[PDB]
Parts: structure tokens; sequence; C-alpha cells
RNA sequence: AUUUUGGGCAACAGCAGGUCUGUGAUGCUCCUCAAUGUUCUGGGCGACACGCGCACUACAAUGUCAGUGAGAACAAGAGUCCGAGCGGCACUUCACAAUGUCGCUCCCGCUUGAUCAAAAGAGCGGGGAAACCACGGAAUCACGUAGACCCACUUGGGACCGAGUAUUGCAAUUAUUGGUCGCGCAACGAGGAAUGUCUCGUAGGCGCAGCUCAUCAAACUGUGCCGAUUACGUCCCUGCC
């Protein structure tokens, strides 16, 4: 057929909820034509926030620090737009950005 | 020194008769010298106070290649001389 | 076969090929330049007068290896760092106007091209001669083995 | 009438000062300052430059014409705006200084007193430490 | 240079943690790492 | 090195050009000297002068303290350049100078105490005796312990 | 191969610590505008006899200089929002100015190819959205090889600084920073009585991310590159159960 690369970038707050996305349609989008080649993941992006704790005027100047790993997963499909778009009707939570694209 | 400190509580170290020039006794020797020591190397040269390990070591690569010490690493810097033969 | 420029040591080589620029009286200096900082980094500068010469060996390294390195990346391999003072330790600074000379220079001596007009990468003619010199220079040493063997 | 500066900025005496504008006379002048007046436009005297024109105008043989307040700390010393005298704030102060010409050309920064001068100084008044409670 | 931040938790310009478009004060900060998804690294 | 057995270019220690010229160096810094301040090596001048190592400072030759002599003073005639010229706009000539010898002390004296008369905190701190900068200036002066002191009782 | 690794977490009381410098948590307690509000302006906290606390660097061949080396960590970056820049439109308008609109480019962040210059610096066209795709197939610091210094302040060292150019910023004038060339022999030859930390690819050196950030860290928080005594006990000292 005339394929699309479809690319359905997934990109997550964390790696767990997305994995369920990815899958999911997936497994929706094929059964049939949609044809993958297995989801590869781009570098996870990581978040460092240190921080100035207490107002210890006296006492220690101790600081503090929170990280937030964002998971990017990424699968490319030779199918049908069409059909792309009839599975494409899954509203999908938050935390789990989902980017599909058409390049060949 | 001109450096009215510059030296610490205990270290002490005396000179050294190694220069720059020229000298007809300094060349003469150092003919004569380069030869003598079974093991010739610019350091020993050096100690023998008249020119530093340093140029002397040049002494020594400018009478080695008239070959009258043998070079040894097969290469330059850290090479040194025996006599020759 | 044998040993080319991917297989050869500029410390003859580099100092062969420097002369084959000198030498042979193909290119030089340029007119706006002959003096020469290390770079922005330092006053002391080149011992070795050559330095354009032995720059354009170096940007001709480059060329063949790295083929399409651009103006930037001749700046990086210049490399350094720099006591400041009574303060850090850190990295130096590369002078671009020489820099871009021996981009110009070493694509009018035709062993560099601009490569997609941009990045050079090697004339053929370059590393065949390179390779010549290679085995001139390569045979002879003042080492151990086999001008004898 | 009035005296005399014997005075060079830049190879120029205050008459080849005179048959420049601000412009050239800063091109004499490093990179800053005649960064500053390109990064410019005007003036931002427009009163001011007329406070001191004016005050230019004044003069008598003996005495003098006011002087202008201002916060200011940047003008560049042109005969244009000789012979006035400047009130230069600094919170404490809106320091006074005439500009003779053998200030001219220089920077108001140059004249600008920012400071208080401790450099273990003495008390003048009745201090006794520090102003930290 | 000290007086363009004003802080958008707080209008502040002491008090608050400059990182990545933010403008909270320290302890806004800390208390907000959940939402956001910031856990400890270290 | 050389097997050369020279007592007469084994040469020391003279002092020409209102400068002074120890023996042995590389060559440069015996070029380098006179101070008051930046007389005026420039390195360069006299590198390009065709000054080096193989002479160094030691070898001492007249000739080519002849040779220093002519270039250092048009330096930019020998086309050693003008964009360094440690003096670039005076403000007397306006201009560009190699500056030598003692005419820069003289140079000092005149342009430094105007230049301090104007006055500003800034140009104080320069001035009566302060780095021209560190925040935290009394710590800077640092067993030189005494920039000066002043009181006006 | 050991409570395996570094952390993270972590009891219970306790400490008018500190916490008015977050707080759109606040007692009680002040001014409220001829206020100490608020803006604005301008200043200051950054002022040098000195006493310190950290850091940083040098004093140097174990080095410095000139050059040469096919060394990657770890990890950044393109905001929104219908007179910024640009443009179109609109209308005013003898011409200007004007205003207004719309649109773009969005008040356009990283940035690449590269020309012309001593030099830093000036630039058409490009490119990259956190992008493993452009700034990332190069390019990380001390390596290792050829050359000045025949080890003496050599100038080790650069405090110190002078014109000079570029950039930040409304503003630097309590030099924003760079740049440049001169230029230094400041102190400083490794530091007393004292004294600080530390027992594994690690000490430690060595360097680099990352942000503070208009503009600026020796800080901050990481990254790397390189790369080790004996201690492994003892419980003395000095301290905790």
């Amino acid at each position: 057929q005339e394929t699309q690369r479809v690319l359905v970038k997934m990109t997550s707050r964390n790696a767990k909820a997305v994995e369920n996305v990815m899958t999911e349609l997936l497994l929706h989008a094929r059964n049939e034509k949609v044809v993958l080649r297995g989801p590869v993941r781009l570098p996870t992006r990581t978040l460092k926030v240190t921080t100035r704790k207490t107002p210890c005027g006296n006492g220690t100047n101790t600081w503090d620090t929170y990280e937030l790993k964002i998971y990017k997963r990424l699968v490319e499909l030779r199918a049908p737009t069409e059909l792309v778009k009839k599975i494409t009707s899954f509203p999908i939570d938050a935390g789990v950005d989902v980017a599909i694209t058409i390049p060949h | 020194k001109k450096a009215a400190k510059k030296w610490s509580k205990g270290r002490t170290r005396e000179a050294l008769q190694n220069a720059v020039m020229f000298d007809k006794e300094t060349m003469d020797k150092l003919m004569k010298e380069v030869p003598k020591y079974k093991v010739i190397t610019p350091s020993i040269i050096s100690d023998r106070l008249k020119i530093s390990v340093a140029l002397a070591g040049k002494g020594l690569q400018h009478l080695c290649r008239q070959g009258l010490i043998r070079l040894v690493s097969c290469s330059s810097k850290f090479r040194v001389y025996t006599r020759a033969a | 076969k044998g040993a080319t420029l991917r297989d050869v040591h500029p410390w003859r080589w580099v100092k062969i090929c420097s002369q084959h620029f000198k030498q042979e009286g193909k290119m030089m200096v340029p007119n706006c330049a002959e003096i020469v900082k290390t770079s922005h980094g330092r006053e002391r500068a080149p011992q070795n007068p050559d330095w354009y010469y032995i720059r354009c060996a170096a940007v001709l390294r480059a060329v063949y290896l790295r083929p399409g390195v651009g103006y930037g990346g001749l700046s990086k391999r210049f490399s350094s760092k720099k006591n400041r003072g009574s303060r850090p330790e850190i990295t130096t600074r590369a002078s671009k106007g020489l820099l871009h000379w021996c981009c110009k220079s070493l694509t009018k001596l035709e062993l560099l091209e601009k490569c997609k007009g941009a990045g050079h990468r090697v004339t053929k003619l370059g590393r065949k001669v390179a390779d010549t010199i290679a085995f001139k220079i390569a045979l002879r040493k003042m080492g151990a083995e086999t001008k004898a063997k | 009438e009035r005296t005399f500066h014997k005075f060079t900025y830049r190879g120029h005496e205050i008459d080849p000062l005179l048959a420049l504008t601000e412009e050239e006379f800063k091109a004499l002048v490093h990179a800053r300052a005649r960064r500053r007046m390109n990064r410019h436009a005007d003036r931002r005297a427009p009163v001011l430059l007329k406070r001191l024109r004016e005050a230019k105008k004044n003069v008598k043989a003996g005495e003098k014409p006011k002087a202008v307040k201002t916060h200011l700390r940047d003008v560049v010393i042109t005969p244009e705006m000789v012979g006035s005298v400047v009130g230069i704030y600094n919170g404490r102060q809106f320091n006074a200084v005439e500009i003779k010409g053998e200030m001219i050309g220089h920077y108001l920064g140059e004249f600008s007193l920012t400071y208080k001068p401790v450099a273990h100084g003495r008390p003048g008044f009745g201090a006794t430490h520090s102003s930290r409670f | 240079g000290k007086g363009s931040r004003h802080c958008v938790i707080c209008s502040n310009q002491k008090a608050v943690i400059r990182k990545y478009e933010l403008n909270v004060c320290r302890q806004c900060f800390r208390e907000n790492a959940a939402n956001i998804g910031f856990s400890k690294l270290r | 090195m050389s097997l050369t057995l020279q007592s007469e270019s084994f040469q020391h220690i003279v002092r020409l050009l209102n400068t002074n010229v120890e023996g042995k160096r590389k060559v440069p810094f015996a070029l380098r000297m006179v101070k008051g301040i930046g007389i005026r090596f420039a390195y360069m001048v006299c590198k390009k002068a065709g000054v080096d190592v193989e002479r160094r400072a030691g070898t001492l030759s007249p000739e080519e303290l002849e040779k220093i002599s002519e270039v250092i003073a048009d330096p930019a005639k020998f086309k050693i350049p003008e964009w360094f010229l440690n003096r670039q706009r005076d403000p007397k000539t306006g201009k560009t100078e190699h500056l030598t010898s003692s005419m820069v002390d003289t140079r000092l004296r005149e342009d430094l105490e105007r230049l301090r008369k104007i006055r500003a905190h800034r140009g104080v701190r320069h001035a009566y005796g302060l780095r021209v900068r560190g925040q935290h200036t009394c710590t800077s002066g640092r067993r030189g312990k005494t920039v000066g002191v002043s009181r006006t009782k």
C-alpha cells in the first residue's frame, strides 16, 4: 500500500502511564492493517531542583533536591492514515503527551 | 634572589657551574668527557658542572651525530648514551 | 598495500609536509598576517615560525578525516587551558582570522576543498601525495631497525 | 575678558572642540563613550541644556551664573554648556560643580562623587558604630 | 542583578527560586514538587 | 648548543637605550626591560627586527642593539603594528605611541594627576591606594597593610 | 559477596535554636499620605588601621614557553499574549506627522555555513522547537612526541596598570564583562604556634556540565578525565551508646 510512516511518539511524566497508552492504541490500531516496526524509546530527560531549605538565620544552611524524569517512547508504523484516524478516536489521559506525525 | 622572602622553614641548596656560555675548557673538556663515562647521559655532563644536562645534552647530541657517544632510545628526549666504542 | 595519512606519524610527516608547502613555495602567509598570536589565549606564540604551514598541515589533517569540518570546528581543534591568575585554571580561546586564513589557503592549495561550500574535505591528489610522502620519510629513521635488514 | 585654559584633549584645543559635533568630539574617545552616544539619539537634557545655556548667557565679569540641579552622572563636557554650574545628585547631595574648560571632553561620571568616605575615618557629628542598631 | 524577577507566586526578588520559568518562593517550591512531579534524587 | 669556546660572545650586562640588558635570557625579557610601564619590546618589535634565541640576550651583539634602537621608535614604520601601541590616543597628540623611557614617566605624572583630579569614588579607588574593584575592598591590601591611612583632624 | 552499591526514607521526646528575609500562616504591637505607603529619582549596603572565616591562586621543572596529541562525559536551548522589528492594510495627510488595524517575522531564545579584518569584532544565507536528528559523527582536562630555558626569579609570578577596540545595561559613573598590546620582577621560593578535612577506578588532582545570569562566580549542583599509602586495627586520644 501507500504506507505512512506514522510516528507516534509518546513522552510522559512517568514511564508508567504511557506504556499503557502506547500499547493499547497500537493493539487497537493494529488489528490489522496498522503495521508497526517496534517501539523505540528516545533518552529519558531529567529535571533537577536543589533548594536552599531552612531560614536558618542560624542553624545549618543545608540544601534539598527534587527530580522529574520524563520518559520518551516512539513507535513507527507504516500504516493507513484513515485507519490511523479511525483508531485515533481515543480521549487519553494526561501525563502522557502523545504526538502523532506522518513523515517517511 | 632579588626577592625579600622566597625561601621556607628548613630548605637549603648550593650553586652549580653549568651555564649558557662558550668556553675553551668546556668544549674541549666535553670532547674528553663525552667518551669518558661508560654510560654517558646529559645529566652526568651537568653533574661534572661545566654545562648543564640541558644544553650539555645537546652537546651530547651534537657529539653523537658525530658518534662520540651512542644515542640509545629510538627516538629523542630520553635518549641516553654510552661512550662510543 | 600500505601506509596513508591514516597510517603515518606527522611527527615525521607534518614536519615534512609543512615542508612540502614550504620547500616548494606554494602558499605561505596572507597579506594581512605573518606575526601570529598563539591565538587569543597567548603572547608567546609560535616559536616555530612555520605555524601557518603547520596549521595548514593540521587543517588538512582534519579535512580528510572529518570530511566536512566547518570553521567552528577549527576553533575547537585549536584547544588549550588558561591559568588566568588568582583565579580559575580553565580552558582557552582560538584566533579566527588566521583560522580563516588556513581555510582560504589549503583550498587555494587544492588539498582542501570546501565541501558543500562549507566544511572542508580533501582533494584526491592531496592524500595520494600524502601517502607518497609518508613512505619517503618513513624508512631512514634515527631510531632502531631496518635500513639494514 | 575672563581668562584662559591652555588645554589639549586628543590633539584638540577648545576651538577645535568647538568645530566638531559632540559625535566627532567623542570619536576621540574610547569605545564605550563613543558607543554611549551611538546608543543614545538626542541629549536627555532638553530643559537641562536650556538651564545650562541660559546660565551660560548670564555670566558677568566677576561672579557667576547659578547651578542646575540634576541627578545626572554621564554628561560629556562640551564648551556649549561650559562655565555652567551643576547640582549632581547622590541621594545625600546634588553636588555642585562649575564646568570650566579644563574639564571638557570628560564624562560626568568622572566627576560624580558617588561616595561617603569610610577608610577608617572618624566621626564628624556624634556617630558611634556602623548604623546596624 | 536583583530587581526584575518579581516572583509570580510572590512579587518577590528575594526568597524566589529562579529556576525554569517558575517564580515561586523557596518555600513555595518546597510545597509544590508533588503536583509537578519532582521527587528526591539526592 | 655549540662547541664554541668564546668569551666575547659570552657577553653581559649592558645598559643600552636607557634600558638594562642582562646576559643569558631566551632573548625576550632582556629586551622586555626598563618598565615605567610599557617600554617597548612589544615582544614583536624586537622579535621582528631579527632577534632570537640564536643569540639569547647573552650573545649581546652591538649590531643587534643598533637594529633594535632603530626598529623600536617608529614601530609601525617597520609595520610593526599600531593597533597595539601602548598609547594610542594620547590626548595631547591625541594619538598613538610606542612609549619609551622616562617620557612614559612624564606621561604618567601628567595624566595620572588629571585622571585622578576630576574625582569620583571610582577615580579615588584606583588613586589613593586601592585595587580598582574587589567589592569588599578592605580585605585586599593584604600584608601591604597600610593602604596609606587618612584623617583630616 | 558486605545490612553487596550510593542514596532516599525513616522512632520518640527534645531544643522561647533559627524561622518578621518567602509566605496571599499569622498575635499583640506600629505608620497610612504634609506615612517609613507607593512610585520616582538618587544613593547605599561594595566605603580600608585592622581581627578573622572560608575559598581560590602563586611561589614553579615535578615547571614555565612553542608547538604537536584521531581523548566525550554529564547535561543545556525556539513562552504567551491583535501599533516590538518587519510588512501589508486602514484612515488621517498639499507634504510630514498621526492614529488605528491587520498580518508577518512575534517585543523572533540556542544557533550553523563563512567573508572582510592584528585582533577581539563586524555578517548574506542557512539550520536546530529538549533536538540522541542544526549548535553533537565534532570537540571533553591534566596525555603522549618534536622544539626555547645549559635552573638562575629564569622573569617563577602576576597581583599592578596604561593608553587602545568590542560587547551588557535605561544607567556602570562604588571600573557590568570581554578585548588588545605593552606591561610588571608587588606579595608570593610552598607558610609559624597552631591547624582542616580524609581509608576505593577511589584520596586526589584534574578538568567540564548545570543555574544565579541584562551583564557577571573562585559559590551553588552535578559531569567527566586521570588516578593511589596503610588503616583495616585499635580503643588509646578524642567523642557517642
